């Protein structure tokens, strides 16, 4: 059953690196925009959003 | 008192005694006031924070 538990599989391991993309900062202080943005007063947090 | 007067830059006077909008603007100006030596001026004459 590989011919399709591979579709399946890609699927799912594809979404699942979808989702953990979030743990991504990309450069920021925090992974989740709330944190940051509590992070910060209003301006710069705006361009780091 | 003046540097801070900048959109999006924060001062208590732009905290809570003076308004500033950090979108578009048109701009802040100043230059010194020698014109103000009456140290009292006989009052209050000011306020702020």
């Amino acid at each position: 059953l590989g011919k399709l538990q591979d579709v399946v599989n890609q699927n799912a391991q594809a979404l699942n690196t979808l989702v953990k993309q979030l743990s991504s900062n990309f450069g920021a202080i925090s992974s989740v925009l709330n944190d940051i943005l509590s992070r910060l007063d209003p301006p710069e947090a705006e361009v780091q959003i | 008192e003046v540097r801070q007067i900048a959109p999006g830059q924060t001062g208590k006077i732009a905290d809570y005694n003076y308004k500033l909008p950090d979108d578009f603007t048109g701009c802040v100006i100043a230059w010194n006031s020698n014109n103000l030596d009456s140290k009292v001026g006989g009052n209050y004459n000011y306020l702020y924070r």
